C-alpha cells in the first residue's frame, strides 16, 4: 500500500541511512510494494535461513540427517553463541544447530553448519543454482557482519532475498517436510520481538529471521499472514545509520504497523 | 532487580542451588529447558540478536543440583584492556594462566566460562578467557579486537583471535 511506502521513506530520513523494502505475494511471487529493491544490503544473520535451506537440501538428497550429532570444541567457538557454548561437552545435532542459528542467531552454530555444506562459497553456489544470481556469502561469523560501505561481500538485494525465501518455503526445491521444518524454525524465532512481531495482532502467523551488524546494519525477513497462515513475504534491510538499536528496532516495528494496517 | 548484570554474575557462586541462582539473577530474566537443558540461562540487556547473558550449568537435572559452570557474554568489562596482535602471538600453548596474563595484560581479560566436570573435585577444570585490545570490548555485542584463550587444569590448550592489530 502506498502508505507503507511513506513509512519506509520516513524511516530512511529518520535513520539517516538507506532502507530497502519488499512486500511479495507468497503464492504468485508478485511484488506488491517495493523501495530500493535492487540495492545491496548486508544480510547479517538473515543468511542463516538460506544456510539451513542448503542443509535441508542435503538432507533431502540423503547426504545429511537432522538427528546427526556434531561434536565440536573450543577452537570452533566464536562469540555470540549462547546455545553452542552450553552444548560444548556433548555436541549438538544438525536439527539443534539450525534451531540455534535461526531462533537465537547463534554464530558458532552457523559456522558449524557452513562447515557441513562446504563453506560460504558453497552456499553461494546453492543460491545461484536455485536461480538467485545476486545473493552471496563470502565470509564466516563474525566477519560477515562488517558492513563496509559499498562492500558487496555477504550481501543480498531486497527483491532477490524475497524471491529466494519464497522458493525455499513454497517451491519443490525442498521437500514438503523440509519446507515445514524451515518455516517451523522461523516461526520459533526468539530474538525478533522488538521488530515485526511487536506490530502483529493476535491470530496472525509470522515466521521470521532478524539480523544485526556493524555500521547500524539491521534487517528482517518474514513470511506472515492473517488467520494463522502466511500469505506474504516481507523483507526490510538498513545499513549505515548511527541510530541506537532501540531506535532502529522502532522504525522497523512502524513499517510493520503500516503494512498490517493497509493489508 | 533489573535484568541480568555483571554484578549478579559475580555474586553467584559455584555450588549454589537453582533457587539461589534464580533469586540473585531475578527469575523473570531466566529460563531452563528447551535450548538450555539442565542449565539456567539469564538474559541481560537484550535489544535483539546478540544480547548479553549468563548461563549457569548444574550437576544434574535434579531440583537440588548445584552450580558446576558459569558462563557469560557482554556482562563483564575488562579492567584495563591492553591486548594486541603482537602480544597475542607471544602467547604459547602450555603456558600457565599466570604466564598468559603476564603476556596479554593483567587487565585485558574476562572469564567467558569456567566449568568443573568433576565437581566437587576441581580436577579437569576448564576455563575460557575473553581478552580484549584497548577498544575491543563492547557491551553492545560487536567486538573490535578480541581473543579466546582456553585452559584445562590451569594450562593453556589453545588460542584464537579476531581483528587484533
Amino acid at each position: 500500500h502506498p502508505e507503507t511506502l511513506v513509512k519506509v521513506k520516513d524511516a530512511e530520513d529518520q535513520l539517516g541511512a538507506r532502507v530497502g523494502y519488499i512486500e511479495l505475494d507468497l503464492n504468485s511471487g508478485k511484488i506488491l510494494e517495493s523501495f530500493r529493491p535492487e540495492e545491496r544490503f548486508p544480510m547479517m544473520s538473515t543468511f542463516k535461513v538460506l544456510l539451513c535451506g542448503a542443509v535441508l537440501s542435503r538432507i533431502d538428497a540423503g547426504q545429511e540427517q537432522l538427528g546427526r550429532r556434531i561434536h565440536y570444541s573450543q577452537n570452533d567457538l566464536v562469540y555470540n553463541s549462547p546455545v553452542t557454548e552450553k552444548h560444548l561437552t556433548d555436541g549438538m545435532t544438525v536439527r539443534e544447530l539450525c534451531s540455534a542459528a535461526i531462533t537465537m542467531s547463534d554464530n558458532t552454530a552457523a559456522n558449524l553448519l557452513l562447515t557441513t555444506i562446504g563453506g560460504p562459497k558453497e552456499l553461494t553456489a546453492f543460491l545461484h543454482n536455485m536461480g538467485d544470481h545476486v545473493t552471496r556469502l563470502d565470509r564466516w561469523e563474525p566477519e560477515l557482519n562488517e558492513a563496509i560501505p559499498n562492500d558487496e561481500r555477504d550481501t543480498t538485494m531486497p527483491a532477490a532475498m524475497a524471491t529466494t525465501l519464497r522458493k525455499l518455503l513454497t517451491g519443490e526445491l525442498l521437500t514438503l517436510a523440509s519446507r515445514q521444518q524451515l518455516i517451523d524454525w522461523m516461526e520459533a524465532d526468539k530474538v525478533a520481538g522488538p521488530l515485526l512481531r511487536s506490530a502483529l495482532p493476535a491470530g496472525w502467523f509470522i515466521a521470521d529471521k532478524s539480523g544485526a551488524g556493524e555500521r547500524g546494519s539491521r534487517g528482517i525477513i518474514a513470511a506472515l499472514g492473517p488467520d494463522g497462515k502466511p500469505s506474504r513475504i516481507v523483507v526490510i534491510y538498513t545499513t549505515g545509520s548511527q541510530a541506537t538499536m532501540d531506535e532502529r528496532n522502532r522504525q522497523i516495528a512502524e513499517i510493520g504497523a503500516s503494512l498490517i494496517k493497509h493489508w | 532487580a533489573g535484568v541480568m548484570t555483571g554484578a549478579k554474575f559475580t555474586q553467584i557462586q559455584f555450588g549454589m542451588t537453582r533457587q539461589q541462582v534464580l533469586d540473585i539473577a531475578g527469575a523473570e530474566n531466566c529460563e531452563t529447558g528447551g535450548s538450555f537443558g539442565d542449565s539456567i540461562h539469564c538474559r541481560g540487556h537484550a535489544a535483539g540478536d546478540y544480547y548479553a547473558y549468563a548461563t549457569f550449568g548444574f550437576t544434574s537435572a535434579a531440583a537440588d543440583a548445584k552450580v558446576d559452570s558459569k558462563s557469560q557474554e557482554k556482562l563483564l568489562a575488562p579492567s584495563a584492556p591492553t591486548l594486541t596482535l603482537a602480544k597475542f602471538n607471544q602467547v604459547t600453548v602450555g603456558m600457565t594462566r599466570a604466564q598468559v596474563l603476564a603476556t596479554v595484560g593483567q587487565g585485558s581479560c574476562t572469564t567467558w566460562s569456567e566449568y568443573y566436570p568433576a565437581y566437587p573435585s576441581t580436577a579437569g577444570v576448564t576455563l575460557s578467557l575473553s581478552c580484549f585490545d584497548v577498544d575491543g570490548y563492547s557491551s553492545t555485542g560487536f567486538y573490535r579486537g578480541s581473543a579466546h584463550l582456553w585452559f584445562t587444569d590451569g594450562v593453556l590448550q589453545g588460542k584464537r583471535q579476531w581483528d587484533l592489530v
